[PDB]
């Protein structure tokens, strides 16, 4: 269902930006086909398809655009197996490699720190993060997008009163409607903190577009 | 007869323009990205 929500609402960079670099692959350790290695070790024939099904399923969960092209076994694990998996993304010409651990039902695990790039936000997380960025941005900060932002700084230092709480609540309603069409605000609650009398706590509750 | 005197022809200097001056583009990001204060966390350093 996470795929369904991601396709409907979109995918994008996570906020705040984060960067990762995966661990290096010791290429001088994988020079033996897994299928020949299992066949040589007289493992059962029906185990080959069950083994390969586990590899394909685990990789697809890691990245569902993958298409396995080759597989190899580390020479330093001759029956906890270390596998270097080679795959292509969709119908592209790009190839990538990824380490894994196979255990003989067969179980396959992926190395924890293997992906290189940015962190992404999908579906509900994307729209939730989108509203968060709007709250933290003041108008005039975005270059060539001077209108974008919420602008709650204008209500600071005002006396805490019924007029202020309604002004804050109605301001949020109008700005979210203008700059966030994928979300609908269902309730806003403004309260004054007891331990810190000078601070206001705003509770915002949102629902997705067409979620019902 | 008046005395003719021909001087060398020149294309005089124009106005020098401060093209070399550069302003970093990370200064245009909103303050919520953490690139305005001195970097102390790993996340701020990585973005820089």
């Amino acid at each position: 269902t996470n795929k369904i929500l991601a396709d409907i609402y979109g995918r994008g960079w996570a906020f705040p930006p984060q960067f990762f670099i995966g661990e290096r692959i010791p290429y001088e350790d994988y020079s033996s086909d897994l299928n020949k290695y299992l066949s040589e070790k007289k493992i059962e024939a029906e185990q080959i398809v069950k083994i390969q099904a586990c590899i394909k399923e685990s990789v697809m969960c890691y990245d569902f655009h993958a298409k396995i092209t080759s597989t190899q076994v580390s020479k330093q694990t001759n029956l906890p197996l270390n596998i270097l998996v080679t795959y292509t993304l969709g119908d592209s010409e790009i190839s990538q490699k990824i380490q894994g651990v196979l255990r003989v039902p067969p179980q396959f695990s992926i190395k924890d720190n293997s992906r290189t790039g940015i962190a992404i936000a999908e579906g509900t997380q994307n729209v939730l993060q989108s509203i968060n960025i709007l709250f933290l941005t003041e108008p005039g900060e975005r270059i060539m997008r001077e209108d974008y932002g919420c602008g709650l700084n204008d209500y600071l230092f005002a006396n805490i009163s019924d007029e202020l709480m309604t002004d804050i609540q109605t301001h949020i309603e109008e700005r979210v409607l203008r700059y966030e069409p994928r979300a609908e605000i269902t309730s806003i609650q403004v309260n004054q903190r007891t331990n810190l009398p000078s601070t206001l706590h705003v509770q915002v509750t949102y629902a997705l577009r067409g979620s019902d | 007869e008046p005395l003719i005197e021909t001087q060398p022809e020149l294309l005089n200097w124009g106005k020098h323009r401060k093209v070399l001056d550069y302003y970093p583009v990370s200064n245009k990001l909103p303050a919520c990205y953490g690139l305005q204060t001195y970097a102390e966390t790993q996340q701020q350093v990585h973005l820089h």
